[PDB]
Parts: C-alpha cells; structure tokens; sequence
C-alpha cells in the first residue's frame, strides 16, 4: 500500500474491481466480467512498466550518488529497495495474469511495454504537430519582407536623390 | 485490505466502468481516476474488437500480422507514383492516409514497426510539402520523421534543415544540422547543407558590421 511512486492507482482499481461492493441497498455483487478484470490488469501492467523504467532510469541518472558520502549512499540504497519492491509487484502481476489466462504472464508485459512505448511516441509526436500552427503564423509575419521571386528580374525603381 | 478501495459502478451491456460520486475526495485524484477509467474502457473495447484469435488476450508482439503493413506499403507507393507525376497535393493526401493507418495500429503490437513506417511516410510527405513551398508544415513532418527514427535518417535532418533556412531561422538550422551529423547516416549532403548555412551566416552579418 506504500510505494516509492505514490499510491498505485491502477492496482487499486484492479483490486476494487475484484472486491466490488453493493451498488445499492440490494447487497448483490454487481457481477463484473472476466474481460474487464483482464483489461484492468493490463492497465496495471502498463503503469508498472512506467514505474520500473523510471526507477532504472534514476539508477543511471543518479549514479554519482555513490560518490557523495553516506547521504548519497543512503539515497542509492533507497533506489535499490524501490526497485526490489517494484519487481515483487511485477511478479504478482505475472502470476495474477497466469491465474486469469494460463501462460499469459509470459507475455503480458511485452504487450504492456509496447503499449507504453506507443503512448509516449504519440505524445512527443503531438507536441511536434501542435507547434506547426504558430510556426506558420510566425513564418507568415516574417515572410512579409522577403522579395517576391515570380519574375524578380524587374526591380523597384531605385531612389536617386535630386 | 492491502490497498485503497474505490467504489465503482458497472454498466451492463455497455460493459463500462463508472466512478462513484466523489470517490477519492480530491479534484485532482478524481480527475486522474476518470481519465484512467476512460483508458480502461477504451482498452476493453480495443481487446473486444481487435483480437482476431479465439483467446481474448493480445498475442505476443514479435510475430506480427503483415496485412496492415502491406496496405500501408500500397498507399505509400501510391503516394510516390502521384509524386513522380508532379501532382503533389494528391500524393500528400495519400501519404496522410498512410500515416493515419500506421498510427492506428493496435498499441500492443511492436511500437518500433510504427516508428519505421511513420518515419518514412513523414519524410516523404515532408518532401512533397516542400515541393509546394509550404515550409512550416514540411519542417513539422521532417521533425516527426527524426523523432521516429533519429539514426540512419540523414534525409529527414537535411529536409527540416533546409526548411529552417528557407524560413530564415538560420541559427536553429545551423544547430539542427550540426547535431544531425552526430547521429550518423550518410554525411556529406548534411555537410554541404551545413557549409551553406554557416557560410550564409558569416556573409549575413559581415554586412551588419
């Protein structure tokens, strides 16, 4: 319940889908399909991808911590502990996946990884595509001073002071 | 138990997951919950409508159904054919269709494939754009091309470079091409371009002083 990267939203949604409560007075478990549970687990897996890659990104980014005294060392140990905890989470997701569909836990994180990668790509692409409009307006305002090339041969009558 | 419970609602038939009224107590947390649930439902629909096999989970990514790739190839060469015939706008519509179909590949399928296909299509459409002199959009597409494939894609770097110098952003072009030479595709076209850029930079403000 305590994680290095905040409360696990996706995990909580998964486990809440499992332990559904009375929707109303009726005290009937509103039956949630296995397809939904599977989808939720896959979401959880994607989040886990982001988290583990974040931690391991830290480790390379934050290496010189080992050369910054006992405090940097303690922080590095923190990172290691975080990684191990997250690995435990990944294992749990794997065997949960196998329990849902036998053998699924062998590829669920391959699919999850690809999903994450695709998301990130889409985002970067989207800021690039977003810049284009204002780049156009800037270009239009800039090009106002540039001489027209169609039959540029003929030129403006030069100023002769008389 | 060992987690933070969230009250949820289920729509039968719709199969959709709804958030309880103020489930978490915080506007931020609640909005995050709503967006995540949106992604969840969307994923459910995706799994329901895009898994052709009998097993209702995504197949491993590495063996990939080559149909989509083939179609993308067809529209790509369609665009190229419309390009050689020097009617560029149509080639652009075709390239655009290619990008759309490439970017709508299921998310659990290899992202690197997507990167390949969209890199080439982005570069092509970029060139087609800078044939029509529409520089900003061309620079955009070329930038997307480089974003998809940074190395072994010197043509994209070149194209955005020339787009940048055409719309008088000479310093940006200088640095862009300069860094584009560090990642290595073929060099000397980028080298020619760079020599033109910094020669033009010297000549530009030798006249300022």
């Amino acid at each position: 319940n305590l994680y290095f990267q905040g409360s696990h939203l996706q995990r909580n949604i998964y486990l809440s889908l499992l332990h559904m409560e009375p929707e109303e007075g009726q005290e009937k478990a509103p039956k949630v399909p296995d397809s939904v549970i599977r989808a939720a687990l896959l979401r959880r897996a994607v989040e886990d991808i982001h988290r583990i890659i974040q931690i391991r990104t830290a480790k390379a980014a934050c290496s010189t911590l080992l050369q910054r005294g006992s405090v940097g060392d303690d922080l590095w140990q923190r990172f290691l502990r975080a990684e191990k905890e997250m690995e435990d989470e990944l294992r749990d997701v794997v065997m949960e996946a196998n329990a849902l569909v036998p053998g699924w836990g062998q590829i669920i994180f391959q699919s999850a990884n690809e999903i994450a990668a695709n998301k990130v790509l889409r985002d970067r692409l989207e800021e690039i595509e977003a810049q284009t409009a204002r780049d156009k307006e800037w270009w239009e305002k800039r090009r106002a001073t540039i001489k027209s090339e169609f039959m540029k041969e003929l030129d403006a009558e030069e100023a002769v002071e008389k | 138990d060992t987690f933070t419970f969230i009250p949820l609602h289920i729509d039968p038939k719709s199969k959709a997951i709804s958030a309880a009224p103020n489930a978490l107590g915080t506007p931020s947390a609640n909005k995050a919950l709503e967006t995540e649930l949106a992604a969840l439902n969307a994923l459910h629909r995706a799994l329901h409508t895009q898994i052709e096999g009998p097993i209702p989970v995504p197949p491993p990514p590495v063996p990939v159904n080559p149909k989509r790739s083939a179609n993308i190839n067809k529209l790509r060469e369609s665009g190229n054919a419309e390009y050689r015939k020097q009617r560029y706008g149509d080639a652009i519509k075709l390239y655009t269709l290619g990008l759309q179909m490439a970017l709508t590949r299921p998310a659990w399928e290899p992202a690197g494939l997507v990167r390949d296909e969209i890199h080439q299509l982005y570069s092509n459409r970029a060139q087609a754009y800078m044939q029509l002199g529409q520089w900003p959009e061309a620079a955009a597409d070329a930038e997307c091309s480089v974003e998809a494939k940074r190395q072994g894609n010197a043509k994209a770097w070149y194209r955005r470079g020339k787009c940048l110098m055409e719309m008088r952003r000479l310093q940006e072009a200088r640095e862009w091409v300069a860094r584009g030479l560090e990642f290595e595709g073929e060099e000397k076209e980028l080298a020619e371009l760079l020599k033109e850029i910094d020669s033009k930079l010297a000549a530009e403000k030798a006249s300022r002083d």
